């Protein structure tokens, strides 16, 4: 993606201070819990049947940890997000039959994440660069759908 | 919101259609899976090969269930209940991909219907299918 | 629909913004039109900089429909019947729009709220700015 | 856009039979018709009351001519769609102030004119190929959108 170098300082920053393990699983359960038809894919999870059941689900937290920990490479290769994520994206779409959508809610559940977790410090400015990145994100995923 | 001159659109549109209801609900799905392959991810387990049995009796399927819509346009809540709790608790698929189905339903009708695919009844098909695609989503959350 | 848990969760979150709802609601708009940019060509009379008054006093008047709403959550339709006139027959905003704002709202929410937006109310949240983005979309067609 | 040279072929054998003047009118009719909200732009063009005024009004029909002769001599360049349209993605983000989302709503009413006009010839690939068309062409015109 397309980031002025001010949207690119912008992002790096903020996520230098971002603990993946924590945030992803924030941003998996809160995925589960706003929009529950996403349970489909974690049938083997265990009990996502409360808010509470579903954020201090172990599986749910590692699971989210893998997820932000992929997502963090990528914000290494913010100009080759595609090629970044092309063997994921076949993974995702041939092995794991997940409806590419799934990517833009997760997308934007992390921007509330973030918004909730860093309060003031998350402006207007940062979260305009955090939309444009979380769209390549799922873009590059979605990718080599077929 | 169907007004009563949508409910008499879609009424005789939909008479039309007829006994090719089955027909053309195969042919609006493989118009979708062509035309939206991320829609082929909730149809893992199926042959989707032009012509399919499964497509086929899936087709028909979905071309009943809009029957009875049509026919109980007045209560659409309480005549696809079922289809909603199915919905929404097993299949859970993404509100998007209703748009992507409608879409594809309207352009077979289009293809088929030469003469009562006027502009007002193209606006009421597209309100009927926005409303059928509500209420199967409706119990989601 | 709108459990009883979801109206409380939400009437409990809105109670919190109180005074501040305004100021939050300039906030969402700021949000909207740096992130979602197409958004801006409905305000092509507008001074959209950082701090301008036309802004905040936009962000204003959507904030206190909004406390409207909760007021009257149970009687939707009727509460917001002037702003869905409004919009579907004079302003004319495309649909989409909606979910664009809707989130900017939750994010200005989670932003200014940390013990309060807990997953459960930002799912009451979610639901309930749909509920008000379908009422006032409700007339378009 | 990517198309292959089979879908490629599909849309101009398509495209040589169509009478652009009729189906813009058409096209362009109907989308004021079907989605009622997008007349905004037009309040300028006179009697926009019923279907048949709407289906009727020569302003109307002459801007479908207009909108639908830009997107004919597009089809000549399927592989620089960006290009080809980026003045004209200017124009209708500086200038005139048009959510892009009408683009999408315009290629979705142009493809159900396409299979009312063609029936049993407008098959499934065939649809296909025209529904990668008018995403990429929205897509070219929303580019420049800032
Ligand atoms: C930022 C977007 C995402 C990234 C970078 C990502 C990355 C990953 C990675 C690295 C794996 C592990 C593969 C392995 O080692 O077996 C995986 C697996 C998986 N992902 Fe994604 N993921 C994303 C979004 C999603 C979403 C939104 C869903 C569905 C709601 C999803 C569903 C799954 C499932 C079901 C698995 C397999 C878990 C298991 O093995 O049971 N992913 N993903
Ligand atoms: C107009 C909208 C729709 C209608 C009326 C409809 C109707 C139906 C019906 C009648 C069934 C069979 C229920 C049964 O056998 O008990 C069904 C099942 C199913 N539907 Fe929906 N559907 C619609 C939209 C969608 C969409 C958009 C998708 C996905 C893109 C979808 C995916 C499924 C799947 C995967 C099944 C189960 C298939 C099987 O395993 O047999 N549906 N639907
Ligand atoms: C929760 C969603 C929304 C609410 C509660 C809301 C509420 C309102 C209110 C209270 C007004 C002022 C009416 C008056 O002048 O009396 C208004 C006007 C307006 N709204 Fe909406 N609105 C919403 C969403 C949107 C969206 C998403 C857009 C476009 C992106 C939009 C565009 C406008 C415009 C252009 C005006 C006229 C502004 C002016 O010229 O003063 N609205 N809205
Ligand atoms: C395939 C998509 C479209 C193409 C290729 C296209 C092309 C054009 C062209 C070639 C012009 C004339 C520019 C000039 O004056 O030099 C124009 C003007 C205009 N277009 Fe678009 N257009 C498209 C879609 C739309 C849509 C969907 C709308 C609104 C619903 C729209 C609204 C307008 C308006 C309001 C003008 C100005 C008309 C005037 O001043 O008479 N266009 N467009």
């Amino acid at each position: 993606v397309h980031l002025t170098p001010e949207e690119k300082s912008a992002v790096t920053a903020l996520w230098g201070k971002v603990n993946v393990d924590e945030v992803g699983g924030e941003a998996l359960g809160r995925l589960l819990v706003v929009y529950p038809w996403t349970q489909r894919f974690f049938e083997s999870f265990g009990d996502l049947s409360t808010p509470d059941a579903v954020m201090g689900n172990p599986k749910v937290k590692a699971h989210g940890k893998k997820v932000l920990g992929a997502f963090s490479d990528g914000l290494a290769h913010l100009d080759n997000l595609k090629g970044t994520f092309a063997t994921l994206s076949e993974l995702h779409c041939d092995k794991l039959h997940v409806d590419p959508e799934n990517f833009r809610l997760l997308g934007n559940v992390l921007v509330c994440v973030l918004a909730h977790h860093f309060g003031k410090e998350f402006t207007p400015p940062v979260q305009a660069a955090y939309q444009k990145v979380v769209a390549g994100v799922a873009n590059a995923l979605a990718h080599k759908y077929h | 919101v169907l007004s009563p001159a949508d409910k008499t659109n879609v009424k005789a549109a939909w008479g039309k259609v007829g006994a090719h209801a089955g027909e053309y609900g195969a042919e609006a799905l493989e118009r979708m899976f062509l035309s939206f392959p991320t829609t082929k991810t909730y149809f893992p387990h199926f042959d989707l090969s032009h012509g399919s049995a499964q497509v086929k009796g899936h087709g028909k399927k979905v071309a009943d269930a809009l029957t009875n819509a049509v026919a109980h346009v007045d209560d659409m809540p309480n005549a696809l209940s079922a289809l909603s709790d199915l919905h929404a608790h097993k299949l859970r698929v993404d509100p998007v991909n209703f748009k992507l189905l409608s879409h594809c339903l309207l352009v077979t009708l289009a293809a088929h219907l030469p003469a009562e695919f006027t502009p007002a009844v193209h606006a009421s098909l597209d309100k009927f299918l926005a409303s059928v695609s509500t209420v199967l989503t409706s119990k989601y959350r």
